[PDB]
């Protein structure tokens, strides 16, 4: 079904279940969708939220409830919660402290707590804590680092904390990559490393779920698909590889994405194809297929 | 025991009022919710119900009529008209939130939920409504008294007879450990009542005799599943725990209990055994029809 | 060093002060702390306060 959005849809996301769809596009709206249990996605509400396009969006851990946040080219970052009874979404704050254009906005793992993080055209990632998880209004700004300036995207380590350390890869123009990583008590993001060989502009980035392995894998969709391993080893404790580079779209591999395992990855193009990707046994990765359109 | 597989996870089974051999069942948790009516002892889908909603509750309205319940707490029942093959959906309300388990007093169709909606026989007004929130025990001790028994596990004889909105008694075990899952209340007279442990315990109750916990257990493995019992020999009598398993004590013969059906399968659907099944709390596909 | 921090946090020179370089004698500087009235009120001046940022960056006092 037709999303409904008059302008161009930036970004679509699932919640935790797969059941939800988040949309938001330049019509200044974001739609969400119920998935019935008569198969079919019905729309469940859209509402304008914003005075300039919606570029981002994602969905808070379902521990906390139903929160999605959003971000625009107005400067700003909403966080919505859905209210039962209903107008559907609710603002329950905003987030005015860019002084750009937003490109993106990401929750944090759920371990973490409410926590999410922004990327803009100032250059500056921002990360935002809700200190009471019952006052979801309350957004506190837990931390600010520059980068450079141009295109940007965020990828959180979706790790569980006990297990591992946060840390969280940014990609901002490009062939070049930044991350960075959470000291111990400093409180503060820290530059480990960055991952080299970036070729053109990074449309998107992800982390992949590291279930059952010790090392984290995060996939860049440049105008190339390159994939990076990171090991910590033990002052600095950071080693990156570079398992694979794909150039079979020929052509800007706009979006990334990975599996709810890290099993799958997938990238699309210009090619007006969307490949799939297994891990190989020698930890290659390989084209299980291709879907067109 | 003959066992079968219907392909379709059982929620419901009923040894229908028309011995057990017309079955029917129930089948939740599918992408157009199912219940055959007929089906199978062979094949013998006669009624296989295309129908959107679930099955909360469940009652066989005629020898041809069926009564039942739907997801939402909605209510759904048409006439099983089993000559000519169809029929005619007679109850359609909308939000009378599930229904937690189902009861009867002939013909207000009484139940629980985890709000009352007393519809009755031909009553497709919602009569009586005494809108008490429940914190799924639901019977008829007499006509028409009741007791709501919440998920502390938590009996209280309330009415709909007289006026009124309280619970008129309760029954409570010391530690509210369990929650409301599977209580007994017995037809060898209707003011003798047991439940079933969800360690594994029995619960029996005493209405006259004080209240007192009567008898535990420490039988079963899993939660209170349903028990199967004799529709003429009240005291016979077998149990069983929510994998689907089933431990035969025999309580007609003394604890001679066993490791008794065909065991070792996933859970059971709902229980009506006559001459069957004694569904778990997971309610998952199974079969046997034996039951002499 | 969180543990070190709420020794040196626990001890107050005098009210009402913002005395960071009270932390400072701590030695731990806090990004918090740090976080601008007159930034605020500005919504040149902003790119003075980045430049008096970067200086401080580069002195405590």
């Amino acid at each position: 079904i037709a999303a409904d959005h008059k302008d161009l849809i930036h970004d679509v996301s699932f919640d935790f279940h797969g059941r939800r769809m988040a949309t938001c596009s330049s019509d200044q709206s974001v739609k969400v969708w119920d998935k019935s249990e008569n198969g079919n996605w019905h729309c469940t509400a859209s509402w304008k939220t914003h005075s300039g396009s919606v570029w981002r969006v994602t969905w808070a851990h379902p521990e906390f409830g139903q929160v999605l946040a959003s971000c625009s080219f107005d400067r700003t970052a909403a966080v919505w919660e859905e209210i039962v009874g209903e107008s559907h979404w609710v603002k329950r704050t905003t987030l005015v402290d860019s002084r750009t254009s937003v490109t993106d906005v990401k929750f944090a793992p759920k371990h973490m707590g409410l926590m999410l993080a922004t990327c803009s055209a100032d250059g500056v990632v921002r990360i935002y804590e809700a200190p009471d998880v019952m006052n979801l209004s309350q957004w506190s700004l837990q931390h600010e680092i520059s980068c450079k300036l141009s295109c940007s995207c965020i990828s959180w380590n979706p790790s569980s904390s006990r297990a591992h350390s946060p840390m969280i890869a940014v990609g901002s123009d490009d062939g070049k990559v930044q991350i960075y990583e959470y000291n111990e008590n400093t409180r503060k993001y820290a530059k480990a490393e960055t991952l080299m060989s970036v070729s053109d502009p990074v449309h998107d980035i992800a982390f992949a779920p590291n279930l059952g392995r010790s090392f984290h894998i995060l996939a860049v969709a440049t105008k190339d698909v390159r994939i990076f391993t990171m090991k910590p080893l033990r002052v600095t404790k950071f080693e990156i590889h570079t398992v694979a580079q794909f150039d079979n779209h020929n052509s800007q591999v706009w979006r990334v994405s990975w599996n709810i395992t890290g099993t799958v990855l997938a990238s699309s193009g210009d090619d007006g194809t969307v490949r799939l990707w297994k891990a190989n046994y020698m930890d290659n990765w390989k084209c299980i297929g291709v879907l067109k359109g | 025991f003959a066992a079968k597989f219907v392909s379709h996870k059982i929620s419901r089974t009923r040894w229908r009022p028309v011995q057990p051999d017309v079955f029917a069942t129930g089948s939740w948790d599918n992408e157009e919710n199912k219940v055959c009516v007929w089906a199978t002892s062979d094949p013998k889908q006669l009624c296989d119900i295309k129908h959107p909603g679930d099955v909360m509750d469940m009652q066989f309205l005629d020898k041809e009529r069926i009564v039942t319940g739907s997801s939402t707490g909605t209510v759904t029942i048409f006439r099983h008209h089993e000559n000519n093959q169809t029929l005619s959906v007679n109850q359609r309300w909308e939000q009378a939130a599930p229904c937690t388990a189902i009861v009867c007093s002939s013909p207000e169709i009484v139940s629980v939920g985890e709000r009352i909606n007393c519809f009755r026989a031909e009553s497709r007004d919602v009569l009586r409504t005494i809108d008490d929130a429940d914190s799924h025990g639901v019977t008829f001790l007499r006509t028409t008294e009741i007791l709501t028994v919440n998920s502390v596990g938590q009996l209280k004889l309330w009415d709909l007879r007289k006026q009124g909105n309280d619970p008129t008694q309760i029954f409570s075990v010391t530690g509210e450990r369990v929650p409301l899952h599977c209580v007994d209340r017995h037809p060898n007279q209707q003011h003798v009542v047991a439940t079933g442990g969800q360690d594994g315990m029995l619960c029996i109750w005493d209405v006259r005799h004080g209240k007192m916990p009567m008898s535990l257990l420490n039988a079963h493995e899993a939660e209170m599943w349903e028990v199967h019992f004799h529709p003429s020999n009240p005291d016979h009598l077998f149990t069983c725990s929510e994998d689907g398993s089933l431990w035969h004590w025999d309580a007609s013969a003394q604890l001679e209990i066993t490791n008794l059906l065909p065991s070792s399968t996933l859970s059971v659907n709902s229980l009506d055994v006559l001459g069957l099944v004694c569904g778990t709390d997971a309610e998952a596909i199974y079969v046997t029809r034996r039951l002499f | 060093d969180v543990r070190s921090p709420r020794l040196f946090p626990s001890s107050h020179a005098k009210r009402t002060s913002s005395m960071g370089l009270l932390q400072s004698k701590f030695a731990s500087p806090s990004i918090s702390r740090i976080s601008t009235a007159q930034g605020s009120h500005s919504p040149i001046l902003p790119v003075t306060p980045w430049s008096v940022p970067a200086p401080l960056a580069p002195v405590i006092p």
